[PDB]
């Protein structure tokens, strides 16, 4: 239900996943998620135009291996190579992994130390000292580096992350 | 994918064999601990999928690897080589439990089906 609507609408597809959502230049409204093998361009995971419209992409996102594990998806950057697109988006999984994709070209993975992990955010922190900062169920969080995908700190207890 | 991890392997290998035949003391013992900790992510990528059968005669390489340049630099074994064993076997099994001798005896039936790595699990 938007604001400047005021209606209930239901999604035309029939998804499982809503790993992400957002707005995205060019589209308005996006969610990311899935229907029902090493091929970059395959992804198994489709964009969704919100208000029943495009699918949109089918063509680089992550690859069908991962989907199987993945929980939490972080989009960090969209470029627009033609009609198609390009995103370099994070992701993290039941395995406690945090992966770096561009264009789905699996990068840059680091392994976490602890277990369920939730969410991700992004803190700026200066010139270029670019954390990632993960949640976990657990009552328990990471700050990775960017630059090199390597555990920076790893507190405990955490009721809450701002 | 695999052709990256692949690539990676092959890279990585034929730096830690440049180490070996060129370098001096110091400068042998950094890249080679440079290729270490690449085989070590390459393991934990790896190691972050299910199984996949195509996966394992590389994976089960990488780990060799890993093991035997682990073992050369320390100049001796430990047992966190015998559990990185434990845990190549162990995902071997886990495609298709107790300890190291049942583990095997299962892991040779397993390979009596002829899955084509046993090029790798004889090194194994």
């Amino acid at each position: 239900i938007s604001s400047q609507t005021g209606k209930v609408v239901s999604v035309s597809g029939n998804f499982s996943s809503i790993q992400w959502a957002g707005e995205i230049e060019n589209l308005g409204m996006v969610l990311l998620g899935l229907k029902e093998d090493y091929a970059i361009w395959n992804t198994k995971f489709c964009v969704y135009s919100l208000e029943s419209q495009e699918v949109l992409s089918d063509i680089y996102i992550i690859p069908p291996a991962y989907s199987s594990v993945v929980t939490y998806v972080h989009i960090c950057a969209t470029e627009i190579i033609k009609n198609q697109l390009r995103i370099s988006l994070i992701a993290l999984t039941r395995k406690n992994q945090l992966i770096s994709f561009q264009n789905g070209t699996p990068k840059n993975v680091c392994q976490l130390p602890f277990g369920d992990p939730c969410a991700v955010q992004l803190m700026d922190s200066g010139g270029g000292n670019l954390f990632f900062v993960v949640s976990f169920i657990s009552n328990n969080a990471c700050a990775v580096w960017k630059e090199s995908f390597q555990v920076a700190a790893k507190w405990e207890k955490l009721s809450l992350v701002l | 994918c695999l052709d990256l991890w692949r690539e990676k392997n092959d890279r990585l290998v034929r730096q830690a064999k440049v180490a070996q035949n060129s370098g001096l003391t110091l400068r042998r013992q950094q890249l080679a601990q440079d290729a270490l900790e690449g085989l070590r992510g390459l393991l934990h990528s790896l190691q972050g999928l299910p199984a996949a059968v195509p996966v394992l005669p590389l994976e089960l390489t990488v780990t060799c690897n890993f093991i035997i340049l682990r073992a050369s630099l320390a100049q001796g074994f430990t047992e966190d080589q015998a559990q990185d064993i434990q845990r190549s076997l162990e995902r071997v099994l886990e495609t298709q439990e107790q300890g190291l001798r049942e583990l095997w005896d299962s892991v040779l039936r397993a390979s009596c089906l002829l899955p084509e790595l046993l090029s790798a699990l004889h090194r194994l």
